[PDB]
């Protein structure tokens, strides 16, 4: 059960680094490599707690950036 | 453009996972994202750090602020600074719903995250 | 199955990053095709299309030994 | 610190991999497990070639009956066997009395049937 979300939330960490490097952020030397470092704290959490408050830093980097997604996908 | 349509269901499928994990914080910034009011800055975690946020309209400042409290990512944050989208101070008391109309929408809300423990330590 | 649908596109991207830290983008050919098949994956419309791709991208790993230890296999 | 995110990312990839429960790719990875590895990508089109190492008696028993070799949840139609000096070896050839004189790994050769 929360192993089974342990798993799912690293993958998404994988997946919104994926769209974030798609987004061109890797052009912002700083903003990439805390997203980099977020993404590798998610995949070394050791509780599911840890893992989520690290996703809401990660994902705040793509919902700071307006009309590179959309609203039709939030 | 294949790349386009990839991204695209890439992005679709990111936030089929987010909302499949049910995490209370990130749904509360993804529904807030939704509504116009996203944050400018890194989401902080850690104890009066600062943070951040824009605030679309009155009803979605209505929706998330309430005295000098900011709820937002399953936390609460102690606002310390209004100011208009001409970087102008805005004081809470003038965002009414009868004065709003005359705000310069949006508005930019910098608040440090709350702690309740031994505050005075 | 929307589900299943969107764990088998999550899979996808995690294997094809696994392969780029693996240097496969070094191989400017196998790099191609492992690319076409992840975009295949995620642009499935049903879990069989999605799960074929995916043994084919997935081989490509497979094939890699000495880069993947036996614990995780 | 790389390695461990390195490894963190890889023993994720294995357990998304298991929950899925696809019959195919636990095959492929099961055989992996034993030293039953693909040398090109698994093709998806009927009579398309396949190359795997087979590296023991027991894992060619294990996958292999007749001319028939059984893998990624398909039947391939084994066209021709190898071992490490690159010598063509006979199905005849396969025995468990017989193995511990060939030149193991093995390398098969087959066609998906459809």
């Amino acid at each position: 059960s929360n192993a089974s979300k342990m798993s799912d939330v690293k993958c998404t960490s994988v997946v919104l680094l994926s769209v974030l490097q798609q987004l061109r952020v890797e052009s912002s030397s700083k903003l990439w490599a805390q997203c980099v470092q977020l993404h590798n704290d998610i995949l070394l959490a050791k509780d599911t707690t840890e893992a989520f408050e690290k996703m809401v830093s990660l994902l705040s980097v793509l919902l700071s950036m307006q009309g590179a997604v959309d609203i039709n996908k939030l | 453009d294949k790349r386009a349509k990839v991204t695209s269901a890439m992005q679709t499928m990111l936030f089929t996972m987010l909302r499949k994990l049910d995490n209370d914080a990130l749904n509360n910034i993804i529904n807030n994202a939704r509504d116009g009011c996203v944050p400018l800055n890194i989401i902080p975690l850690t104890t009066a750090a600062k943070l951040m946020v824009v605030i679309p309209d009155y009803n979605t400042y209505k929706n998330t602020c309430d005295g000098t409290t900011f709820t937002y990512a399953s936390a609460l944050w102690e606002i310390q600074q209004v100011v208009d989208a001409d970087s102008k101070i805005v004081q809470l008391s003038e965002i009414s719903m009868d004065n709003s109309p005359n705000l310069a929408w949006p508005l930019i809300v910098t608040a440090l995250r709350a702690n309740s423990a031994v505050k005075l330590q």
